[PDB]
């Protein structure tokens, strides 16, 4: 068969004549797929097993079945992703390879109920909710600051403010700091066909702010697209909890003051407009330190601004090092 | 190395009183001036 030999080689000369192709989007996974127990690729070989919550920057349109991406790690080369219908397609795979896939179990019962695997036992049900594995994701993970209190009170306002002035001047060129006002809790990846395209409608959501709640969701993603390091720091983040779910899937970064007694003295000396809310600042740190410590991405419990500094954008450049 | 860096906070520029803090405050911290004042 040399039918195979000339489509093995079609691929490998499509995609190296131009090694600065644009990237088109970028997706996550979180199925713990083998790409290859299945010998089945357009290119035979040792495919790559990108792990859960791993990120594949699909820059080609190859057609309907496989896509071509490339990791977020360093040295990262041009791979193949399966389309998530084809994963879908796939995943019901796995479950065949059992005796029984549907209702009738096997025990000691063969011959007098064959009760062949129904629409109940395929994907076309379970479309309530019906996740999908592939989720949208952008270009490049967006940073956001959290801790060690509340947004919007004087130190957590003060202790990102020496931070974000640090990262422009260190990464000049490649990093856009941008500040939204507005709302970002109610965001889900699939809520409605189409959250108020009319503000005309005069319903329960028309008046609210999702008029304009979705359309900075592009701003977000149109300045991922543009090739540089954006910044998010609204003042509806409070906890990566809520984050962990949306569309945006950002990167956390971490200013824990280690003992609850040090914030206190940091807001202490502020100032007569601290104590109206003193007792807050410790359920602020409180309801935010109880949180998974994996959730965050990076730890920056340093108590010196210039070693926190340097331990932040050495992890920053490593992100920019693999993305390139 | 909690009250200087919100003080840090105060020195960046949203008055010409700014300017002139943080210059003189990296002026102490410049292994210069420790020198001079052991001498």
């Amino acid at each position: 068969e040399s039918a195979r030999r000339e489509v093995e080689s079609q691929a490998q000369q499509q995609l190296e004549r131009a090694k600065h192709k644009p990237v088109a989007f970028a997706v996550r996974t979180n199925v713990s797929y083998c790409g290859v127990l299945d010998e089945e690729c357009p290119v035979q070989g040792s495919g790559v097993n990108f792990e859960a919550k791993d990120f594949l920057h699909i820059k080609e349109k190859y057609s309907n079945d496989w896509w071509i991406g490339r990791l977020v790690k360093e040295g990262g080369d041009i791979a193949f992703i399966p389309s998530p219908q084809r994963l879908e397609s796939i995943r019901l795979k796995q479950e065949q390879k059992a005796r029984r896939s549907g209702n009738p179990s096997s025990l000691s019962d063969i011959g007098n109920r064959r009760s062949p695997p129904p629409s109940l036992a395929k994907q076309k049900q379970k479309q309530a909710e019906h996740v999908p594995p592939y989720d949208v994701v952008p270009s490049m993970r967006p940073v956001v600051l959290v801790g060690p209190s509340l947004k919007g009170y004087e130190v957590t306002d003060m202790m990102q403010k020496a931070l974000f002035d640090f990262l422009k001047h260190r990464f000049d060129g490649r990093i856009s700091i941008t500040r939204v006002t507005a709302d970002l809790s109610l965001a889900k990846r699939s809520v409605l066909n189409n959250p108020g395209k009319r503000t005309i409608i005069e319903r329960s959501s028309a008046r609210s702010s999702i008029a304009e709640v979705q359309s900075e969701i592009e701003r977000i993603f149109e300045l991922a697209k543009s090739l540089q390091l954006v910044v998010l720091d609204a003042d509806t983040i409070n906890h990566p909890a809520q984050l962990a779910k949306t569309s945006l899937a950002p990167i956390i970064v971490f200013v824990k003051v280690s003992s609850p007694k040090v914030l206190q003295r940091l807001i202490r000396s502020r100032g007569k407009s601290q104590m109206k809310h003193l007792t807050v600042q410790m359920m602020a740190y409180d309801k935010l330190v109880q949180c998974p410590p994996e959730s965050f991405d990076v730890i920056l419990d340093e108590n010196q601004l210039e070693d926190a500094c340097e331990h932040l954008a050495e992890y920053l450049e490593v992100y920019w090092r693999a993305t390139h | 190395g909690y009250l200087d860096w919100i003080t840090q906070a105060e020195d960046i520029d949203p008055r010409w009183n700014r300017f002139c803090r943080r210059k003189c405050r990296a002026a102490v911290k410049s292994n210069v001036f420790y020198w001079l004042v052991i001498f």
